[PDB]
């Protein structure tokens, strides 16, 4: 299982950036997808995700609204999308394959903790600052 | 329309520790399951063959409600089919497992200064325990074959073993409340149902 | 199976003496490179002391270099940190490792501060020095 | 007696990405170890095929330092039958391999506020490189079945990824500054030697 994440980069406050990461070696529906937050000398904090193979999504209270997360199966990524950006926002974002549904009982996953997810991606930095 | 004791057991001032488990039965009552799924407050929510939203039209004979205290890291370990020492030792969990596990951060409330070492759980155990099954004896555990005799000595360590939950401690340090919720409709009659 | 037991550890005056047992099952100690670790609340677990080689060789970090002595003992098969003069700032939890073995590998000297480098890990144990107690 | 430019090697004020390492062959000299040795300043020290007091005494046709700069948790990655990204794509240290590799905490030295992103590893690799062979080469990497054909796109990704390198870094994520030294005798004559 390998995860590539796209996106990222400077962004002015009140900027409206999209995440991808990609998904390969495995059926991306089947799975529970987790995006996780994580500060500089901080653990990983989860912020949106992937409940059930139905495509029910669960937001933090942070982040609700303002991040949407997206599952595109034809072309087997999961697309994070985040507006109304802060600087408080500016963190290394991940992307969690989490728990299968179909080989698990599980019909709702969620975690904020990193060690429940099975499978980890490399982090993206995304950086918000008024100054630039 | 007499509401089950949900609140009783999330909002409750003192929980077990992880070696003996508290256990709470809940039946004859219209349990709402809305409040726990609408709730953000728990940091981790999982179901095992059970959906959330189809909860409410299920009836279930009887609900078992087990509330134990574990660092953030064991949160992953107690799960079906998952290996862990809290697994092996102090909760376990079956394989074929109906229900929802509910985790939520207590770092405030069950960290103090000097540290919270009221909470145990066993380090050693002569055998993996069987699912839903209890061990709270403390008897010296007995490694090397000299026989402890009942007194600590070297090879020879008692069970528990406290957590230090310090409130400066780390997020996979950091207590974690869990509530795991086992749906039973082996009994025929249904009583606990759900809100209408 | 490799298993840790950790032992002693509890309230200690400042400059007192403690010593630290790690119990050692299911493998040879002396082929193995042993490393006590220190993990402040919060923080990243510190490499303190080590047996850098089969020979039993040791290395201190400069903070505990002295005060802090590793011995390891093949007939009860444990590995014994000896510490002194401690201070309030030695108020951590402190874990054994168990690290690759020198006879499978050809490492002659291996001495890490990185908690990842070591393959095993051991229960930690609360060493606290406090002056007001 | 023309002591060894050891402290060339570890005292460098700009140390090369992990994806093009840095070798620099020492010969003809008379080469300390002891200060390496004696040093407490390296966080790691791990010596592979060879002991470092016995180093002194014995004598090598050639040696070769590796200089590059790695997290914390990659530190691990860089050993002898270690798997790791970095070591699958990046350097690859053989399994019969003879000499030491030091790591030494650079935290303060390679992180600024904004972040150090000049240094790259090679996220992304056609093929596990062989032992002690560098791959330099910036071509977008192919993953789907469509040719890249030079442009970046999706399912085609740069291999070179950034290090964040910030001050307030957990200890793992901290640049940690690796100097590998590689002991090589199959050179008939020998020139190093030591004190
Ligand atoms: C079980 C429980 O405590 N539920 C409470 C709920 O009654 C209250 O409305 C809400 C907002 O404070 O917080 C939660
Ligand atoms: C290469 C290098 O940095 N060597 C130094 C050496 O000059 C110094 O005398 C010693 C004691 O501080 O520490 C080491």
């Amino acid at each position: 299982v390998q995860l590539v994440e796209s996106g990222g980069g400077l962004v002015q406050p009140g900027g409206s950036l999209r995440l991808s990461c990609a998904a390969s070696g495995f059926t991306l529906d089947d799975y529970a997808i987790g995006w996780f937050r994580q500060a500089p000398g901080k653990e990983r904090e989860g912020v949106s995700f992937i409940t059930s193979s139905d495509g029910s999504t669960y937001y933090v209270d942070s982040v609700k609204g303002r991040f949407t997360i997206s599952r595109d199966n034809a072309k087997n990524t999961v697309y994070l999308q985040m507006n109304s950006l802060t600087p408080e926002d500016t963190a290394i974002y991940y992307c969690a394959v989490g728990p299968s549904f179909s080989y698990t009982g599980s019909t709702y996953y969620r975690s904020e903790l990193p060690w429940d997810y099975d499978y980890w991606g490399q982090g993206t930095q995304v950086t918000v600052s008024s100054g630039g | 329309t007499n509401l089950c004791p949900f609140g009783e057991v999330f909002n409750a001032t003192r929980f077990a520790s992880v070696y003996a488990w508290n256990r709470k039965r809940i039946s004859n009552c219209v349990a709402d399951y809305s409040v726990l799924y609408n709730s953000a407050s728990f940091s981790t929510f999982k179901c095992y063959g059970v959906s959330p939203t189809k909860l409410n039209d299920l009836c279930f004979t009887n609900v078992y409600a087990d509330s134990f205290v574990i660092r953030g890291d064991e949160v992953r370990q107690i799960a079906p089919g998952q290996t862990g020492k809290i697994a092996d030792y102090n909760y376990k969990l079956p394989d074929d497992f109906t229900g929802c596990v509910i985790a939520w951060n207590s770092n405030n409330l069950d960290s103090k200064v000097g540290g919270n070492y009221n909470y145990l759980y066993r380090l050693f155990r002569k055998s993996n325990l069987k699912p839903f099954e209890r061990d709270i004896s403390t008897e010296i555990y007995q490694a090397g074959s000299t026989p402890c005799n009942g007194v600590e000595g070297f090879n020879c360590y008692f069970p528990l073993q406290s957590y230090g939950f310090q409130p400066t401690n780390g997020v996979g340090y950091q207590p974690y409340r869990v509530v795991v919720l086992s749906f039973e409709l082996l009994h025929a009659p249904a009583t606990v149902c759900g809100p209408k």
